[PDB]
RNA sequence: CAGAGGUGAAAUUCUUAGACCGCACCAAGACGAACUACAGCGAAGGCAUUCUUCAAGGAUACCUUCCUCAAUCAAGAACCAAAGUGUGGAGAUCGAAGAUGAUUAGAAACCAUUGUAGUCCACACUGCAAACGAUGACACCCAUGAAUUGGGGAUAUCUUUUCAGCACGUUUUCUGUUUUUUACGCGAAAGCUUUGAGGUUACAGUCUCAGGGGGGAGUACGUUCGCAAGAGUGAAACUUAAAGAAAUUGACGGAAUGGCACCACAAGACGUGGAGCGUGCGGUUUAAUUUGACCAACACGG
């Protein structure tokens, strides 16, 4: 029976999720060279923001984040943010015709370091006024709010830790602030962060993943049945 | 069927087989030069 | 030379010769993988 | 002998020269993207039988929180879109008319 | 007998990964890194005739043996991921996509978030066929 | 055995019009998870309205085609 | 961990050697989805990610400058999709030739798995497209209603801590652009219509290219250009009464829509087709085997 082999760990989100251990999964019994806790890091788990955060409302039930294993501790595998993401259905029915679709890149690096590309989506609105059958909006005006952009997320996520970072992303704080600041460039039905990934991370360091951790709910996988 | 008759074989393959044969008039020309 | 002879100037034998061919063999090809006109993507020479 | 002003296609005289051609949806016919027919398409991940039965059985999905759906922009060859019924032959007057919105 | 130290009755979630092709449909379960895979079954597995992979009925015939072991491994619940052939080739799921689902939820399977994640190439390669596509 | 009411013909299906598909209410105890549930079947015969059926696998529901 | 792929169905093909599938990664070459429109730009060919750049180009605005400097063109020159050619590079995807598996009476095809040249980049050739709006360029008049892109005039709504005395948006106007619906007039008609195919027998604004029944034939020859493929130029002998164009009515469709029929099918029932025999038809034979009829002929000419 394969079963047999299989452990069972809990994967645990940083202090910054109402819901610390989120998903549980399976490995094999480290037969010798083939060390569990050495096979485990680098395992990205994937799950719904809702999930992660109880409080939360109706539109965090269509974001994704990842968490990238950096620590096996135990029977809990203590992660780090690895990416975050709107799900397809979401994002796919945010597209409208007579509109144009304006997309950002933003590409910064925390203060732990930590590079991350942000991938900001934004469509533009007919006034309530307005009756012209589009909507389209000048490349200057695309250009400005693109610049716009692009100057707040790197003054605002270039002077943050990690842990501050994905709370901005995951309470749209920040994108609240972009929203608010580029409505005066261009009407904008909707300014939305659809994509971020940390594309480089510092060397790393379990004292600041310890920090990070706060305290650890304990793992029952390892105790008498 | 978006044109009409082509009356006596489609012209594309007539100007082929005219191609070819000009070709062959060519080299037979050439052997005897 | 392995190559030389014959009533005509032929290679009577596979050009196509072993690694392990010991010297004096070791003419033509040597060790070839393949032989002909590459006919595509041209491969990086060399050992692996 | 002129069978459409538009040649079936939306390239006025002066506007372009040349379209992108796109694959078609079906077959993989390339086509002009104006010319050819492009239906978006919103369909529901399962059928209402089915949908019943994934929301009963569906801590997360109910009447208050919607299942997911399924959007697609197909473009269809004129021999793919007409095979499939997407569109079909008119009457000579009928040709003119045409539609701005999903009815 | 396998199954994390939980309470009886308490949710334990795997990913259930459905990919319905019109030549195959594959009902596969794995943890939520998706690294280990607790069962694998298509309705090629269910059905002798190579017409019959991609049925309805053989779809619902896997999702019946996916579930079974997943009851044996401890998973009660289930996200699912499903999915078509995507890339430059169709984007409509198969016909299994909705008999697979189905029937790991009648056969008392718990279901959580559904996706849609079949891949979307922002710009794509050359489509197989010619600029004639397939002539039948 | 599942006993299965119909409670309405939908139509004559298929190219020689033979089969037909009805709307089919188990018939199925109070408190029952199948009670009043309602799925579309395909029937060969003359069958009609307030007309009983034994269905064999209550799983399988018939295409709206 | 046992199949995966592919198809009307299969097989060529891959697969305990671990394929397919799943996750996070890489590499490389293309490409730039949805947004994407009877939208924009460009002389045409053509041109879609973002940022930073280099020349430009048009439109608009102007009580700026100047003072016919223009329109169009043999000869002559430059650019020009894809395919093709040469030399380097690249080769992910797809894929002429080829191969194999299917399907066929045959199938050198369509379908499947492949696969070379090619596809991509640089430089240099080639300059033959349904290079089409099948509509040469410039200039003038020209009826109506909704719009649309860009720039300006004048005067309801939304946002308003910085490329910001903003941006959009309303109404009206205007110049310039791509258009659409429905007035003369024109046209063989289809149709075109300030975007002419209108303002033409009441025939004259200017320039220029091309055509004169069909073929032979864009062939032969000569000649120029090209690496070549070819390109430009371009006959005649001979043959032929039509070839065409647009509409109309039929008929037909392995094109749609709606109905209908046991000389149709479905659910079935009795059969016929197998045996013997009666009868009619054919063939054979014969002096003659009298002849008509071949769904709508053959127990029918009662
Ligand atoms: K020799
Ligand atoms: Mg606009
Ligand atoms: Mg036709
Ligand atoms: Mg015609
Ligand atoms: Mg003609
Ligand atoms: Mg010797
Ligand atoms: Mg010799
Ligand atoms: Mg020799
Ligand atoms: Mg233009
Ligand atoms: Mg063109
Ligand atoms: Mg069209
Ligand atoms: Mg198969
Ligand atoms: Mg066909
Ligand atoms: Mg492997
Ligand atoms: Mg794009
Ligand atoms: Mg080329
Ligand atoms: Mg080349
Ligand atoms: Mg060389
Ligand atoms: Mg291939
Ligand atoms: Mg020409
Ligand atoms: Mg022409
Ligand atoms: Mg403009
Ligand atoms: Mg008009
Ligand atoms: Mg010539
Ligand atoms: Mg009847
Ligand atoms: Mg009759
Ligand atoms: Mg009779």
């Amino acid at each position: 029976e394969t079963m047999a082999r299989k452990e069972w760990y809990d994967v645990v989100a940083p202090a910054n999720f109402e819901k610390r251990q989120f998903a549980k999964t399976i490995c094999n019994k480290t037969q010798g060279t083939r060390i569990a806790a050495d096979v485990l890091r680098g395992r990205v788990f994937e799950a719904n923001l809702a999930d992660l955060n109880q409080s939360a409302g109706e539109e965090e039930a269509y974001r994704k984040v990842r968490f990238t294993v950096q620590e096996v501790q135990g029977r809990n595998l203590l992660t780090q943010f690895h990416s975050m993401e709107v799900t397809t259905d979401k994002m796919a029915s945010l597209l409208r015709k007579w509109c144009t679709t304006m997309e950002t890149t933003v590409e910064v690096k925390t203060a732990d370091g930590y590079t991350m590309r942000l991938f900001v989506v934004a469509f533009t609105k007919p006034q309530a006024n307005q009756q012209s059958r589009n909507c389209y909006a000048k490349q200057r005006l695309v250009k400005w709010l693109r610049m716009r952009i692009t100057k707040m997320i790197k003054r605002r996520l270039s002077k943050v830790q990690i842990k501050e970072a994905v709370s901005l992303l995951t309470r749209n704080v920040l994108s609240d602030a972009l929203v608010r600041r580029c409505n005066p460039i261009l009407p904008l039905r909707e300014l939305r962060i659809r994509k971020v990934r940390v594309v480089r991370t510092p060397k790393f360091d379990a004292q600041a993943l310890l920090s990070a951790h706060g305290t650890i709910p304990a793992s029952v996988e390892a105790d008498q049945r | 069927g978006t044109v009409s008759r082509p009356r006596g074989m489609r012209p594309k393959w007539h100007k082929k087989r005219i191609k070819r044969l000009k070709l062959r008039r060519r080299r037979m020309r050439q052997r005897s030069k | 030379h392995p190559h030389g002879g014959g009533n005509h100037q032929h290679i009577g034998h596979p050009s196509t010769v072993s690694r392990h061919s010991p010297p004096g063999q070791k003419v033509g090809l040597i060790a070839a993988r393949r032989t002909g006109r590459i006919r595509g993507g041209k491969a990086v020479k060399g050992a692996w | 002998t002129t069978k459409r002003r538009n040649h079936g296609r939306s390239k006025p005289a002066h506007s372009r020269g040349r379209v992108k051609p796109i694959h078609c949806f079906n077959c993989g016919r390339l086509t002009p993207k104006d010319k050819a027919v492009g239906r978006f398409v919103v369909r529901r991940m399962l059928d209402a039988a089915s949908a019943r039965d994934v929301a009963e059985a569906s801590p997360v999905y109910g009447a208050n929180f919607p299942m997911p759906r399924l959007y697609m922009k197909q473009r269809f060859c004129i021999a793919c879109a007409i095979h499939s019924r997407t569109v079909r032959a008119r009457p000579v007057g009928n040709r003119k008319i045409r539609y701005t919105k999903k009815v | 007998a396998y199954g994390p130290n939980v309470k009886k009755g308490d949710l334990v979630y795997g990913v259930v990964h459905i990919f319905a092709s019109f030549n195959d449909t594959f009902v596969h379960v794995t943890d939520m890194s998706g690294r280990e895979t607790y069962v694998k079954v298509t309705g090629g597995m269910k059905v002798k005739a190579d017409r019959d992979e991609s049925s309805p009925y053989a779809a619902m015939m896997a999702a019946q043996d996916v579930v079974a072991r997943c009851k044996e491994c401890g998973i009660n619940a289930l996200h699912v991921k499903m999915r078509a052939v995507g890339g430059v080739r169709t984007k409509s799921p198969g016909p299994g996509a909705q008999a697979a689902l189905r029937a790991l939820a009648r056969a008392g399977m718990k279901i959580g978030r559904i996706e849609d994640v079949t891949p979307i190439p922002t710009d794509s390669t050359r489509r197989k066929g010619s600029r004639r596509g397939r002539r039948l | 055995a599942q006993v299965g009411l119909i409670i309405k013909v939908l139509g004559r299906t298929g190219s020689r019009g033979n089969v037909t598909q009805v709307r089919v209410r188990l018939m199925a105890e109070a408190g029952s998870p199948d009670y009043n549930r309602t799925i579309v079947r395909n029937v060969k015969g003359p069958c009609k309205e307030n007309d009983m059926l034994s269905l064999m696998e209550t799983e399988r529901e018939a295409r709206r085609l």
